[PDB]
RNA sequence: CCAGGA
């Protein structure tokens, strides 16, 4: 839930790179592993973060209060 | 020039590839470890949350704040508030940060690194901007509220290093590679039928010259030339990421000196 | 006519309110989807 | 059965393990929370006086 | 009813649970600031305390040894073997 | 269980940081320990002559 | 990492790694015994009865309750409590003696009987640490 | 100022008091949470 | 009892 700041692996950024990972894919409708590697997410630690991650915050939005 | 050389390859704002000759592995390594560790950040080390009607929890929040990379440009003349004579901080060892937002809009409101302001006096000094390396200028994504969702917090940031938390670690990966012909015999090469066809011609092979099979094993042999690459997270310059690790290594050594000075 | 005790119901029976529900409908109503 | 040939005692404690190649062998890492609860009662004499009153 | 001191047929050498208990005894004794038949060269635990007057046979304790009939043997630790 | 006399042993104190009993990898064969998630008990002497019986 | 034991990348659990919340719900009511001899929610002093819990009253409301916010620790007083006899018995739910964290939300409702219901929910983050399984 | 509970649905605020009505004014549902301490806390961001 | 841990 809710992008990873940095890889745990090696703490490279990642916050910043998760819309525009999304927009790579419904805009540019280029396939996950081009996308990552376009966001210069070259090591596989750092392409984990964003290519298995689970945003269930907007889920979590859903709900009223 | 004098003593170990250096040969940069490539340079970015992220990054510096270059090639250290003339050097001991353990001082390759040294350097190596401090760049990762002990070179200062200025980082989130204390949330005070006023409110927060979010679907995260106060410290999850927390947490992602100390994790968001601040301008460590003039870290150097920032002091540790445990060495500041203060009561908790001040300016002379803190940078004030504010954090406001709310869902106005009917769609999802984001809440990014950009939506921190300093409140604290910088001392017109490079420090505590929130660092954007982001094409579209929002930096790090913190939260995501909907309608009546405010999240209203104070963060104090201060100067620490990797050892304390990972989040006063100015370095992403450091590449690290010597000797990429196995002339040193450092490795004994796992294979099934041969270990030349099984395992991958490392890039640094081109900058080494290949053994040819008809010499002796060269036991003589020392392991000097580093191919190495820095990334910066944003915090200290790729640059000043080399340096300052170089400065820091020198500096622990003299308080060793200086220590054995004082005996 | 008369009452005859009371019955507990099961989550997502034909008697149940979500049944019925849409997913818009559970996250009004506090459910989990 | 249950309270005469085993009874439940004090000065006991429990946790999980865990390995150590820096421990010898017959010695036991001991949580420090868990050295600050257990104790033992040593009797105030000229040898220990002094020690036995610091911890005091 | 008591084996005469010429007529002891246990072990000369003192068992493991003997020395143990002597041992314990007599760190306990010197515990409860009781008289050490030794010079302290320095010591100040009383097991170590213990050792050093086991060691020099200054210990002024006696193993009465029972016999599965109720008799016993008399040993002095002063006369025990220590080959533990 | 305690199916041994080698069960229960005698260590030396070492207190250490963290809330695991650490103990020597060499030692876990007679105790049938591992440390997949396994709990160790820990008994204190409260006397001189206690302390002697368990380190004699 | 012998015998079942791993090692883990202390830099990756600062970064998050393996983080996970805790929650608990302490639970109460205000029992009624037939001639409308009711209990209280309230913070209670010395007042007669002295038979009250060893932990601080002092994070506690008017209402004998913790505000979401508060830092519970030890055994600091959750949930005030009081029961007269023919006063202030302490019927006071302190915080599980163990465990220590924040107060998360505070559920102030009725009973079927339309009794007084309350459930104190207890927040903490559990990071990884030594005897930690996975 | 002052909300000694809110509504747990509509969200509305409603500050009563001992023996005043376990309940919402205008939704009927008797729920009502507590409404954070005044008293700002502060962690670490660790 | 019920659920679980070595
Ligand atoms: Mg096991
Ligand atoms: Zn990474
Ligand atoms: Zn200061
Ligand atoms: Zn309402």
């Amino acid at each position: 839930m809710i992008v990873p700041v940095r890889c745990f692996s090696c703490g490279k950024v990642v916050g910043d790179k998760w819309e525009s990972y999304l927009n790579l894919l419904q805009e540019d409708e280029l396939d996950e592993g081009t996308a990552l590697s376009r966001l210069g997410l070259k090591r596989y630690c750092c392409r984990r973060m964003i290519l298995t991650h689970v945003d269930l915050i907007e889920k979590f939005l859903r709900y009223n209060p | 020039e004098e003593g170990p050389q250096v040969k940069i390859r490539e340079a970015s704002k992220d990054n510096v590839d270059f090639i250290l000759s003339n050097v001991d592995l353990a001082m390759a390594n040294s350097l190596r470890r401090v760049m990762i560790a002990e070179i200062p950040t200025l980082a989130i080390d204390s949330v005070e949350v006023e409110t927060n009607t979010t679907v995260l929890a106060d410290e999850f929040i927390a947490h992602r704040l100390g994790l968001i990379p601040l301008q460590s440009m003039d870290i150097e003349q920032l002091e540790y508030s445990r060495d500041c004579f203060c009561e908790d901080h001040c300016d002379k060892c803190s940078v004030v940060l504010t954090l406001q937002a709310f869902g106005e809009s009917e769609s999802t409101t984001n809440v990014y690194s950009k939506d921190l302001v300093i409140v604290s006096n910088l001392m017109g000094r490079n420090i505590g901007h929130p660092i954007i390396q982001d094409k579209e200028g929002n930096g790090v994504l913190i939260c995501k509220l909907r309608k009546g969702q405010e999240l209203k917090l104070t963060c104090v940031a201060k100067k620490g290093i990797a050892k304390e938390h990972a989040k006063w670690g100015p370095a992403a990966a450091i590449e690290f590679e010597y000797d990429p012909w196995n002339k040193l015999k450092h490795t004994d090469y796992w294979y099934e039928q041969d270990s030349a066809k099984e395992w991958p011609q490392s890039k640094n092979c081109e900058y080494e010259d290949p053994p040819n099979e008809g010499d002796p094993f060269d036991y003589k042999a020392q392991a000097d030339t580093f191919y190495m690459n820095v990334e910066s997270v944003g915090s200290i310059p790729v640059d000043q990421v080399v340096v300052r690790g170089i400065d820091t290594l020198q500096k622990k050594v003299a308080s060793i000196l200086l220590a054995l000075t004082q005996m | 006519k008369v009452f005859i005790g009371r019955l507990p119901i099961m989550l997502r029976s034909k008697n149940c309110y979500l049944s019925e529900a849409t997913e818009s409908d559970l996250y009004k109503l506090k459910e989990c989807p | 059965r249950g309270n005469l040939m085993g009874k439940r005692v004090d000065f006991s404690a429990r946790t999980v393990i865990s390995g150590d190649p820096n421990l010898e062998l017959d010695q036991v890492g001991v949580p420090k929370s868990i050295a600050k609860t257990l104790t033992y009662p040593e009797v105030v004499t000229p040898y220990n006086i002094d020690r036995l009153t610091q911890l005091v | 009813k008591a084996i005469p001191k010429d007529q002891r047929a246990t072990t000369p050498y003192m068992t493991k649970y003997e020395r143990a208990r002597i041992l314990g005894t007599r760190a306990l004794q010197i515990s409860m600031n009781a008289p050490v038949f030794v010079d302290l060269e320095g010591e100040t635990d009383p097991l170590r305390i213990a050792m050093k007057e086991l060691a020099e046979k200054k210990i002024p304790l006696v193993i009465r040894r029972y016999l599965p009939d109720g008799s016993f043997e008399d040993w002095s630790v002063e006369e025990l073997i220590v080959d533990l | 269980p305690s199916l041994h006399k080698m069960s229960m042993m005698a260590h030396r104190v070492k207190v250490i940081p963290y809330s695991t009993f650490r103990l020597n990898l060499s030692v876990t064969s007679p105790y049938n320990a591992d440390f997949d998630g396994d709990e160790m008990n820990l008994h204190v002497p409260q006397s001189e002559e206690t302390r002697a019986e368990l380190s004699q | 990492n012998q015998e079942d034991s791993m090692i883990m990348n202390q830099s990756s659990i600062d970064r998050g790694l393996f983080r996970s919340l805790f929650f608990r719900s302490y639970m109460d009511q205000e029992k009624k015994y037939g001639m409308s001899i009711t209990e209280t929610f309230e913070k209670p002093q010395r007042t007669n009865t002295l038979r009250m819990k060893h932990g601080t009253y002092d994070k506690l409301d008017d209402d004998g309750l913790i505000a979401p916010g508060v830092r519970v620790s030890g055994e600091d007083v959750i949930i005030g409590k009081t029961t007269p006899i023919s006063s202030k018995r302490d019927a006071s739910t302190p915080l599980r003696s163990t465990e220590n964290g924040i107060v998360d939300q505070v559920l102030v409702t009725t009973n079927q009987d339309g009794l007084k219901f309350v459930k104190v929910r207890v927040r903490t983050t559990k990071i990884p640490q030594i005897g930690d399984k996975f | 100022a002052t909300l000694k509970y809110i509504c747990a649905e509509c969200s509305s605020k409603l500050s009563l008091s001992r023996t005043d009505a376990v309940r919402c004014k205008d939704c009927g549902h008797r729920i009502l949470l507590k409404a954070r301490t005044k008293r700002l806390v502060q962690f670490e961001a660790r």
